[PDB]
């Protein structure tokens, strides 16, 4: 179009390299150009890291991906343009913007290896930018593209025992099934092929984030920030697209059996592993986000996690409540989660029937209610102005919306007791509502 | 369907912590929790909660009431109004409260 000529002129002005640009311009003069003769000069221009040349080359590649179309090579070279923290800020920003333009467009929808590599690259710049603004914009682009992948999957759907035993219950086999680069599309079984491609893209993104989370102070360090962003992206995927996970229509072809299976069962092992080896940590933020994920699991996927919810509650969370030396921040966070649970009557009666009614399964509902009661008795504060401040410190029923956070770079006991008591009152209200 | 949970965890459990009304707000929703005594909507939970509500109403000892006692009496009267068919033998405590209230 209009921009390709200008970009080629700029790269020729910056100049071995130039002859490609003049050859491409001559080719356009006979108009519409050959994809290779325009791709090669930009690739050679971005092969070197300079101020004006690399940026315009990357921008031209990204904008040209938006039309016609090679795609694998363009994505690979755009990712390769980022050497690391040595690369200056503007080059990283241009790389991020070009990746966003390449992944996102009305037409040309890359599937398989290219999209996953682009997402991984954007995450890499987010992790190793060594610059606040570039990190922030990289995280924004990463979460936006991660959300829009599952948005595409949602549109396609719309138009359609102990803790150590959870390490090896890999129900779904995914031996090198992903990373199919050649798949790309624009704008009976014919539709199902594209649907399966989109499902595979979503599954590969989720698997990449699970592998990021399973890894393993310094909350601004690299591994901790990686774990935080992985967990937050997983939570965002569960929250903003819960209808994708819970929809039985959404299915994925198996690898070693080539049999369609429910998406939730395909990622059941990954999510369970992401909670088991990562929840109940000694750092507050990780435990908080893990509790968010577990609560989403408990409120929306009881049927597909009947045993795993039991294991989580018994070994991770209720054990945390029972511990006398357990941190109070984690206790208060999970008590807030319990209060969020108490408002749901179905999530209480199904929790009673599937767990307490069964003899072998350990008592769940009774013990969580007793744990709430134990918190609802002891009281440290005596000064009523603390009670007045807490009452003033009020902003309700748990309702869901878009969730996103940003890691760019009064007494706890009393509020915990009040939350426990309010959760018990909510439990009684929910029970009398379920009785009618 | 709450029947198993009616008798599983109420009689000697919920009254225990709801007897925090002896220490002071929180009293309002504690009384509201006592109001949610489901009388199989078998008699031990109803008897315990109604006895506790009558005791915290403290009608038989006037000139010692506060807003807490008035709220408890209001809750007990409302529970009598909205659940008449189910108090069964527990009506005696409600009528005792009414009679003592008549003495002002």
């Amino acid at each position: 179009l209009k921009f390709v000529v200008s970009s080629l002129d700029i790269i020729a002005a910056q100049a071995q390299l130039a002859e490609l640009a003049e050859k491409a311009l001559a080719a356009i003069k006979e108009n519409l150009p050959d994809p290779e003769v325009v791709f090669a000069p930009l690739q050679l221009a971005t092969k070197s890291g300079t101020i004006p040349l690399t940026t315009t080359a990357l921008d031209c590649i990204g904008k040209l991906i938006s039309y016609s179309y090679l795609i694998e090579r363009a994505i690979d070279t755009i990712c390769d343009c980022f050497q690391g923290e040595t690369t200056l800020v503007e080059i990283q920003l241009q790389i991020v913007k070009s990746l966003l333009a390449a992944v996102l467009n009305d037409k040309i929808i890359v599937h398989g290896a290219g999209l996953l590599k682009a997402v991984r690259q954007v995450y890499n710049i987010f992790l190793l930018s060594r610059s606040t603004a570039n990190q922030q914009v990289a995280q924004g682009t990463l979460t936006q593209m991660v959300g829009t992948v599952f948005e595409r999957v949602k549109t396609r759907l719309h138009m359609k025992l102990t803790l150590k035993d959870l390490e090896h219950r890999k129900s779904f086999d995914d031996s090198h099934m992903g990373d199919g680069p050649t798949m790309v599309s624009q704008v009976p079984e014919s539709l199902d092929a594209e649907d399966e491609a989109y499902i595979r893209d979503a599954y590969l993104v989720f698997r990449s984030f699970c592998n990021l989370s399973t890894k393993i102070y310094d909350l601004r360090g690299q591994p901790m920030r990686s774990k935080l962003i992985s967990l937050h992206l997983i939570h965002t995927l569960l929250n903003n697209h819960i209808t994708v996970f819970t929809s039985p229509l959404c299915t994925i072809r198996n690898t070693k059996n080539n049999e369609p299976t429910n998406f939730l069962q395909a990622i059941k092992y990954y999510l369970c592993l992401s909670i088991t080896r990562n929840g109940a940590s000694s750092v507050d933020r990780v435990f908080d986000i893990c509790c968010e994920i577990f609560w989403l699991m408990l409120k929306y996927m009881r049927s597909s996690f009947k045993n795993e919810i039991e294991v989580f509650l018994n070994e991770i969370y209720l054990a945390l409540l029972a511990r006398r030396n357990a941190p109070l921040s984690q206790k208060l966070t999970f008590v807030g989660i319990l209060k969020r649970l108490c408002e749901d009557p179905r999530a209480l009666v199904e929790l009673y029937l599937n767990y307490d009614c069964n003899q072998n399964v350990d008592n769940i509902f009774q013990t969580i209610v007793e744990d709430l009661s134990r918190f609802a008795t002891a009281s440290v504060p005596i000064t009523p102005t603390q009670e007045q401040q807490y009452e003033e410190s009020r902003s309700t029923a748990g309702e869901w919306q878009i969730k996103s956070v940003l890691p760019p770079p009064l007494p706890k006991e009393y509020v915990m007791k009040r939350t426990a008591l309010d959760s018990l009152v909510e439990t009684l209200r929910s029970l009398v509502h379920w009785s009618q | 369907h709450v029947g198993p949970m009616f008798d599983a965890t109420w009689m000697s459990f919920f009254s225990t912590l709801s007897s925090l009304v002896q220490k002071t707000d929180v009293n309002k929703l504690c009384l509201e929790g006592m109001k949610l005594a489901t009388k199989i909507a078998l008699s031990t939970p109803r008897e315990a909660f109604i006895s506790m509500l009558k005791n915290t109403a403290n009608l038989n000892n006037p000139r010692e009431m506060q807003a807490k006692n008035v709220e408890a009496l209001k809750v007990l009267l409302d529970l009598a109004q909205t659940e008449g068919n189910y108090l069964k033998e527990s009506w005696k405590d409600v009528l005792l409260c009414i009679s003592q209230l008549d003495r002002l």
